[PDB]
RNA sequence: AGUACUGAUCGGGGCCCCGGUCAAACUCCGAACCUGCCAGCGCCGUAGAAGGGGGGAGGCGGGGGCGGUGGGGUAAGCCUCCGCUCCGAGACGGGAACAACCGAGACCGGGGUUAAGGCCCCCAAGUGCGGGCUUAGUGUCAAUCUAAAAGGGCGUCCCCCGCCCAAGACAGCCGAGGCGGGGGGCCCCGAAGAUGUACAGGGACUAAGCCCGCCGCCGAGACCCCGGCCCGCGGGCCGUUGGCCCG
RNA sequence: CCCCUGAAAAGAUAUCGGGGGUGCCCAAAGCUCGGCUCAGGCGGGUCAGAAAUCCGCCGUAGAGUGUAAGGGCAAAAGCCGGGCUGACUGGGCCCUUGAACGCAAGGGGCCCAGGCGGGAAACCGGGGCCUAGAGAACGCUCGUGCCCCCACCAGUGGGGGCCGGGCAUGACAGAAAAGUUACCCUAGGAAUAACCGGCUCGUCGCGGGUGAGAGUCCCCAUCGACCCCGCGGUUUGGUACCCAG
RNA sequence: GCCCCUAACCCGGCCAUAGGCGCCGGUGCUACACCCGGUCUCAUCAGAACCCGGAAGUUAAGGCCGGCGCCGCGCUCGGGAGUACUGGGCUCCGCGAGGGCCCGGGAAACCGGCGUGCUGGGAGGGGGC
């Protein structure tokens, strides 16, 4: 900036991206790393090995993969999170990879967050993750559950409100309050999908 | 395939108070005595090393009819033997002047041959087998200039050019 | 006056860096997978000085002998006498002349 | 004071950094920029001289301060403050050194010869290289020979040879 | 090199900008150079490289030249480091003498040719060749080694610049060059000591001095050659605690 | 012992060389996780002020980091807060002290096993961000082990042993130690002083350049501030080359 | 699945040609954002932040792209300059500290000119197998 002593931080750095610092960390491990970002609308898992030139994604998807299997509710809430894990888990899996560590760059590691169920999504397809046993979000949040109970007051209380609120969903066709149902659908689908690509 | 330019180097300075570092190179030069005298082929490996000698040989590019005239008088075989026309004739070399001009020209790229060599039969050597990779000379006739001065200056030391053959005829 | 010889007693250039060095370094050599028989250039890094190697070992070339844990086992020599390096690849550059 | 030739040669490393030395001693040259110094007024002037050194060595600061006093006087008196400029062009930075048994000045320098023989600050002198600018003159082209006769004044105080040049601006 | 970090420091202009002076314990830059690995060259090596074991030491006071302004010191044939070489432990030629400066490395005898250096006599080889300078015997072919500074001199030889003179310049009508500045060479003054002469080898020399060049010659134990001797290593023969022959 | 310089861009490097420091201190000033950003400046704000707490902007580190100096450090190596004791038990290898090249103690690094702390995890922790704060043999003492031994056998008391911690040598690779000799003695030393000599010349003595100023006027009849160049070996010193039968 | 091409997004390498200041434009189906709320997980003095649930509004800002100017920075470019310095040799100069010649290397400041991020993987989009 002002003068020949100044120094310029990383790119990353200033961009305020990358901690180096616990990227340093990371690549101590020498394993594979689970990325998982959050944007305002979707999801980011990747599954990447760091070389000297640059990282290398071996499965990269955001959530808008939901939308190849029927996902009809929102795009990155813990449900949709723990759908885009269990399909990066299998896609990784079929690559060979049996270990991940788990990369949350920025975001700050609060119990039942939704990159703890990307973590459990990637976990149940067969490659491990070593992690805590009170961050996981619980089943019922997984479930959706904490969105249909939500919108079930929501339009007993104020129905003009659930509309507003929801309005997408509606368009979508699917009410909040049958998330749960859809779900389970939705996770099933995936799941025979690659049992059956594994299987052959 | 690149063939350098032939070179003589003869040793004008002596051995007692030679520096080390000249000292060394002389060694594997092989002008271990003064007025000793090399016939080199200028590779810049080589170059580097007449460099470093500078202010204690003189040097320059040698003619074929002196080489084959150092030959004659002054090259030795195993056993401090004189080379003789009959020697070369038996190895495949019809008079020194087809050796030397072998060797000046490039067609062969050493003149004596190495310790390892190993003569075939029918087949000439590409070198003169046992001849002694050093000539031993005579002081010039008539003397020097001086050898504490480079001959850029008006002394005998350093690059001499074609003048080496002149220097070379005085000294056989 | 005679010499102190303290781990790093004549290191004030050696450990200096120019302006546009500051801060950390970058993590590729991190990211270097050394196999038994590689040659490698240690090249000290001063922001990890604990883990360095001594002054005299700076830009030495050095073989490859195994792994301990995250450090690789190096061996170089100091003149003559063969010595055994143990450092970790921040301190390490891979050595492309052969 | 020792003769000056006691310290003309360079014969060390420069001896300066004051942080580091005890009782450097202070500079005696109270100005260094003589006569006309403003940038305005010597616009009028249009002729340089300068009194170059001919050899490397050391200075004294008494000797630079010598020779400012004969020179600047000459020129006030016959050329006039308002119609030259002349600067004292180096600084005094090395400091020099004396080994000689003394008083109130540390325990080591009680012991006699050349046991403990660092010396004690004993004065100032600048190391000057051959080609050197010493003394800088500008005057109007009317006053040449009492510029030249205010510097041949002036290299009578020095210590080494030098020569004087006289250029244009 | 820079003055940009840490400091020092002289001026100008409106805490900033510009110019300037500096740094062993300042550094954006940054050589020559040294150094690591690999490949090649060169040389050494199977008549034995690397590596290893065993016996015996001496020695553990060093010194000279040159280079790091090494660092210190007024300086020292001084103190204390770093590197090549030499003396110690190295003959011999030159340096007037002289461990370590130059040349150069010696088995013995002889012949030849050179090195440093020299070639008027002492003293082997030139009263050698061209040009110029010095008038002071200045000086008399590097160092050890016997010397000289600031400053003054158109003393003399020379180079450059500025101005005047277009023949009405400079000096007191005359008729052709003149006035000032800067620098270089040699020499003069500055330059004063103690046993005995222009000391630095002596005679002496006006070149037998100095500067720019040049030609030939003399001159070591070096280099070349011949003869003799010895040695290291390898090979062979002989009934061998050893002898002999060959390369 | 430690840092910078000397030190001559690999390594090593000395002087009664230069500038400093060390024989501690801290249960946190040690471990880890998270958050944050410092010195300083400006704008606004009740006492309130140069400086207290509050809002905002700028701020490359101009702060801080126990302690010398040098080095490192900005979503930290600094500041604040949460949880802790790894300043851990048993061992191995390497680096430095100690260059290439023999050789203590001390210090540092990388690991394996046991069992923990912090953390989602990665990972980190065998003191302090790095380079200093460091002690053989014999003796004593403590810890440790279903431990080993004590003279023909068994037992009781007692003693000894192996492994580890400490009690100390700072002249710090480790004796337990005051003077005086002019009454002095021996072995030697020019490895080393005193006289003379050698080298050097700061000092001493002598000469020169310069010309501020004095001299009624007038630098130079006579002087000669401030400075500078020299000579002598005649004072004193520096050095330690020769000479201690 | 596979290969090729390709904006803004994700993970990187080198870490200013990437930074800083000012001005003028472009971009919005999708992607990135700003944005709407605080029942739930989590969070604080403070739903500002973090975290969760969303999709009404907007390209005003951020991000990304293009242009101009200045500062800073970069360059195997011209000059500076074969200068400064330097390895080896010298019976070459100088009273001396020091300089010179020959063989071999060879800067820096500064002035001018040019430049002002490059690139690896992935998603998304397009084309074919
Ligand atoms: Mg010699
Ligand atoms: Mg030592
Ligand atoms: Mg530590
Ligand atoms: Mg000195
Ligand atoms: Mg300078
Ligand atoms: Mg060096
Ligand atoms: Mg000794
Ligand atoms: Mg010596
Ligand atoms: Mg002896
Ligand atoms: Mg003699
Ligand atoms: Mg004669
Ligand atoms: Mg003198
Ligand atoms: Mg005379
Ligand atoms: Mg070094
Ligand atoms: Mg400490
Ligand atoms: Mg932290
Ligand atoms: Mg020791
Ligand atoms: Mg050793
Ligand atoms: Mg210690
Ligand atoms: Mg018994
Ligand atoms: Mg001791
Ligand atoms: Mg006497
Ligand atoms: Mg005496
Ligand atoms: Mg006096
Ligand atoms: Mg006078
Ligand atoms: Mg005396
Ligand atoms: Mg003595
Ligand atoms: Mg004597």
């Amino acid at each position: 900036a002002r003068g020949a002593r100044y120094k310029v931080p990383f790119r990353r750095r200033r961009e305020g991206v990358t901690n180096y610092r616990k990227r340093r960390k990371l690549l101590l491990s020498r394993k594979p790393r689970l990325v998982v970002r959050k944007t305002n609308k979707h999801l980011i898992a990747q599954i990447v090995i760091a070389r000297p030139h640059g990282d290398e994604t071996v499965v990269g998807l955001d959530t808008r993969v939901l939308s190849k299997f029927g996902w009809k509710g929102d795009e990155n809430n813990t449900s949709a999170a723990y759908l885009l894990g269990l399909i990066v888990g299998y896609k990784a899996r079929a690559k060979g990879i049996k270990e991940a560590i788990l990369d949350i760059g920025l975001h700050r590691p609060t119990p039942g967050a939704r990159v703890f169920a990307v973590m459990k999504g990637v976990i149940d397809a067969g490659v491990e993750v070593p992690h805590g046993e009170e961050v996981v979000p619980s089943e019922e949040r997984i479930r959706g559950e904490h969105v249909a109970e939500y919108a079930k007051r929501l339009k007993e209380e104020a129905p003009e409100a659930y509309k507003a609120r929801f309005s997408r969903y509606l368009q979508r066709g699917l009410p909040p309050e049958e998330l749960p149902s859809h779900f389970e659908e939705v996770k099933k689908k995936i799941v025979e999908y690659y049992e059956q690509k594994l299987a052959k | 395939k690149t063939v350098y330019p032939r070179y003589a180097v003869i040793r004008l300075r002596g051995i007692p108070t030679t520096p080390g570092d000249i000292a060394a190179t002389l060694d594997l030069l092989r002008l271990r005595r003064k007025f000793t005298m090399v016939v080199v082929v200028g590779s810049p490996s080589v170059m580097g090393m007449i460099e470093r000698v500078n202010d204690w040989v003189t040097w320059g590019e040698i003619d074929a009819d002196t080489l084959a005239e150092v030959l004659r008088k002054r090259g030795r075989i195993v056993g401090d033997k004189p080379l003789t026309l009959e020697y070369l004739q038996k190895w495949g070399w019809n008079s020194f002047e087809e050796v030397a001009l072998a060797y000046i020209s490039g067609e062969i790229e050493t003149l004596a041959c190495k310790k390892d060599f190993k003569a075939r039969e029918g087949q000439r050597p590409p070198c003169i087998p046992y001849l002694k990779p050093f000539f031993r000379l005579h002081p010039p006739r008539g003397g020097l200039n001086s050898v504490k001065l480079h001959f850029s200056v008006g002394g005998d030391l350093g690059y001499r050019g074609p003048l080496i053959n002149d220097l070379i005829k005085r000294m056989l | 006056v005679k010499r102190t010889h303290g781990y790093r007693y004549k290191s004030r250039k050696l450990l200096s860096k120019a302006p546009r060095e500051r801060g950390m370094s970058g993590l590729s050599r991190l990211l270097y997978e050394y196999k038994p028989g590689d040659k490698v250039v240690i090249d000290i890094d001063p922001t990890f000085i604990s883990t360095a190697p001594h002054r005299r070992y700076q830009g030495k070339v050095g073989v490859v002998i195994g792994t301990r844990g995250r450090a690789y086992v190096i061996e170089t020599y100091i003149g003559d006498k063969k010595k055994i390096i143990i450092t970790t690849p921040e301190h390490l550059r891979p050595h492309l002349g052969g | 004071a020792r003769p000056a030739r006691c310290y003309r040669r360079i014969k060390g490393p420069p001896y300066t950094r004051e942080e580091y030395i005890h009782g450097a001693p202070m500079i005696q040259i109270p100005k260094f920029d003589m006569g006309t110094t403003s940038a305005a007024a010597r616009a009028a002037f249009t002729m340089v001289a300068k009194l170059v050194a001919e050899e490397r060595g050391q200075i004294r600061m008494q000797a630079l301060e010598a020779a400012r006093q004969i020179s600047s006087k000459y020129l006030t008196k016959y050329v006039g403050d308002a119609n030259y400029y002349l600067r004292l062009n180096v600084v005094p930075h090395h400091v020099l050194r004396e080994n000689r048994m003394l008083a109130m000045a540390g325990a080591d320098r009680l012991q006699e010869g050349m046991r403990l023989a660092f010396g004690s600050p004993a004065g100032r002198a600048a190391r000057v290289e051959p080609g050197q600018v010493i003394f800088y003159v500008e005057f109007k082209p009317e006053h040449l020979a009492h510029v030249k006769e205010a510097l041949r004044r002036a290299a009578s105080k020095l210590p080494i040879p030098t020569r004087i040049v006289v250029e244009p601006k």
